[PDB]
């Protein structure tokens, strides 16, 4: 749940949705950044795509047309340009940061995540700022950060404290050791490449997680960590990215491989 | 009122083991080389003298006069750098390699001790075979000497240093443990090892002697730094953003080979735009500091991408043999060089190793393990031979082209 403090979306604005039913004609998707208003994703807009069209895939989308009369919305996956794609996209793990955290205060405060989303994310969000960073000098600084805000003092330690103790137990880490030997002249731009190309859109995919290093441990052998909320999800996306870095390597002058 | 300028002049410091050589750079240029050494030591300093006072005391290691005597800022002459050779009688490969850097030497010979020792001697004829004849010696360990002893000696060194290249060839007593007397080898090597005029037109040509992969443990993909590549530049003069190759480069059997652009230039702990010769740099470059770690390129030569220069698998050598093995405790004559014998070729920083095929009066051919990067047709070559578990210099020569 992330409420919005608005009825529908603006048109020709960038959002994450997420695929809820896929039909002959047409396929409804649901607006998260808006109570999962559910939006209509029209094939003439779409375009492996057993992928992207799936059950429950999380793709972002433009969109196209509002209807305020009616009060519907039609989105397309295809107008998304690569460019809003990326930047659009990092604001997704920062809204999936604050979502976790509320979902919790507000269960532990026998409260509502609307109430959650009303007093303390919108609120946040006149004090200019994705209200999860204003709670990033919160645990560092102090609680006084938020009540500035005017986010009832209910939430203000709940909050806080909720925030730091969470990713740790809701932390996993799985990696791997690779090899990486180039002969090329700029081999080195060549391995930050390869690495960053592979190492690329990861975050939607394989799914969601937490942090993504990759780093020299030795000469040619480098580490890879991926460590997430979901144990489970451990190889899913290290085996993906230690795989893109084999076939990106493989195909771009620079040797890859597993140790 | 002094400069920050790349080092001038490159000062070999040879001698038998454990006279102390390190202890003798650290005594000035305050900087030591990471117990015995096993690899070339390396340091800087800026040489000052005082226009207002008496020398040796004269000669400044600081912007300071007001050490002895008085106040106006020193002059700065020059910055000079030292090749901290080893001595241990296993390692004299590693020094002639050094000697491929020396502008000029300074011998260290222990005052406790029966002067000519083994390595005193290979590191002395080592040096006048090779070239660096611009020379000091330097009575050592006197702090713990008779007045009388550590003049007995002075007295051999001065025999010794006779019918040879040495004539004058000065014998400064210093205590590199207690810095006593410091002041007049400045003022010796300000002297006789004088900063040799460099012809910038040359095709930059550099000798390595190490290389490294810079990268701490835990650097992040993100910001990985190439590999960099430290020797010391013979001719001419290489800049930044400049296409280099290494050669023979990496190996396949063949030696193809490899090419960067020079995205740095350090010389101590400061940066340049520029290197030249003189002094220890360490060029940056654009490849995977796998290529460039253990010390890999060791022996390589860096020069200008699209250079023309014969990397020789075979090499013909028109040389010279010592009548005595000096180096052994045994001094055993030298015997003639046989067809099938294996030798060890030094040239350069480079030290490899061939089986002499062809053998005459003054020439000798031999295929080698490794090839060699030829950039010129006198490039020097000393030759050791495996005399008794342990190589030794026995000869040298000229590698012809
Ligand atoms: N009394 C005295 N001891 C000295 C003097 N110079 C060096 N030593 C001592 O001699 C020992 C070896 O010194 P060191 O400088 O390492 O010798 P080196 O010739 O550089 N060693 P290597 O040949 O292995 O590179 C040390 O214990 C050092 O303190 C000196 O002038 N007087
Ligand atoms: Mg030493
Ligand atoms: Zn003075």
């Amino acid at each position: 749940m992330i409420y919005s403090r608005s009825k529908l979306p603006s048109e020709g604005e960038i959002l994450i949705a997420t695929v809820k039913q896929v039909f002959d004609y047409g396929s409804y998707v649901s607006l998260d950044e808006y109570g999962g208003l559910q939006a209509f994703l029209p094939w003439s807009e779409v375009s492996n795509i057993r992928d992207v069209l799936k059950e429950n895939r999380k793709v972002i989308v433009k969109v196209i047309r509002v209807d305020r009369r009616k009060g519907t919305v039609d989105v397309s996956l295809k107008k998304v340009t690569d460019d809003e794609r990326r930047k659009k996209n990092l604001q997704w793990k920062k809204i999936q940061r604050l979502d976790k955290i509320l979902e919790l205060v507000s269960q532990k405060l026998k409260l509502s995540e609307k109430d959650a989303w009303e007093q303390v994310a919108w609120k946040l969000e006149a004090k200019y700022g994705d209200p999860i960073t204003a709670i990033e000098k919160a645990v560092k600084e102090g609680e006084k950060i938020l009540i500035d805000a005017g986010v009832p003092e209910i939430w203000v330690k709940p909050l806080l404290e909720e925030a730091s103790k969470h990713a740790e137990e809701r932390k996993v880490k799985m990696s791997g050791l690779i090899t990486v030997r180039t002969n090329e002249p700029l081999g080195v731009e060549k391995i930050k490449e390869v690495i960053s190309k592979a190492l690329e859109n990861i975050e939607q995919d394989y799914e969601s997680l937490l942090n993504i290093k990759i780093y020299t441990i030795g000469a040619p052998r480098y580490r890879v960590d991926v460590v997430g909320t979901n144990p489970k999800e451990a190889s899913e996306a290290l085996n993906q990215i230690i795989s893109n870095l084999i076939k990106i390597g493989k195909e771009e002058n620079v040797d890859i491989s597993v140790v | 009122a002094w400069p920050k300028v790349q080092p001038e002049v490159n000062i070999g410091v040879v001698g038998h083991v454990d006279h102390g050589k390190t202890t003798l750079v650290q005594a000035i240029t305050g900087i030591w080389t990471s117990g015995m050494t096993i690899k070339l030591g390396y340091a800087e300093t800026n040489i000052g003298v005082c226009e207002s006072c008496k020398k040796p005391e004269a000669y400044v290691t600081e912007p300071s006069c007001k050490s002895c005597g008085s106040d106006d800022e020193p002059k700065f002459l020059r910055r000079i750098s030292f090749i901290d050779a080893p001595g241990h009688e296993v390692l004299m490969a590693t020094m002639l390699s050094g000697a491929a850097l020396m502008d000029g030497a300074i011998l260290v010979v222990a005052a406790n001790e029966p002067f000519p020792q083994p390595q005193t001697r290979e590191h002395f004829v080592a040096l006048g075979i090779i070239g660096v004849k611009n020379l000091i010696i330097v009575q050592n360990k006197v702090d713990v000497v008779s007045k009388e002893e550590a003049l007995s000696q002075y007295r051999q060194i001065k025999q010794f240093t006779k019918g040879t290249w040495a004539e004058n060839v000065p014998i400064i007593p210093v205590s590199a443990l207690h810095k006593i007397n410091i002041d007049s080898l400045i003022e010796g090597i300000e002297e006789y090892i004088k900063t040799p005029y460099r012809d910038l037109s040359q095709k930059p040509v550099m000798l390595v002697i190490r290389s490294f992969d810079v990268n701490k443990p835990g650097t992040q993909f993100n910001e990985l730094k190439g590999g960099v590549i430290g020797g010391s530049i013979i001719q001419g003069l290489f800049k930044v953003d400049q296409e280099i190759k290494v050669l023979p480069g990496l190996r396949v059997v063949s030696y193809e080979p490899i090419f960067t652009k020079i995205s740095s230039i350090r010389f101590g702990d400061e940066e340049f735009k520029e290197a030249k010769p003189g002094g220890l740099v360490a060029i940056g470059t654009y490849l995977d500091p796998s290529l460039t770690k253990a010390d890999n390129l060791l022996g390589s030569i860096i020069t200008l991408a699209d250079a023309e220069v014969p990397v020789l698998w075979n090499i013909r050598i028109k040389y010279n043999l010592l009548e005595r093995v000096v180096g052994a405790k045994e001094m055993l004559k030298v015997d003639p060089i046989r067809a099938k014998e294996t030798l060890m070729l030094s040239v350069g920083s480079s030290t490899t190793l061939g089986i002499v095929t062809s053998v005459k009066k003054d020439e000798i051919e031999v295929e080698l393990r490794r090839p060699v990067a030829v950039w010129s047709n006198n490039i020097r070559t000393v030759i050791s031979r495996q005399i008794a578990g342990r190589w030794r210099m026995i000869g040298w020569g000229l590698v012809e082209i």
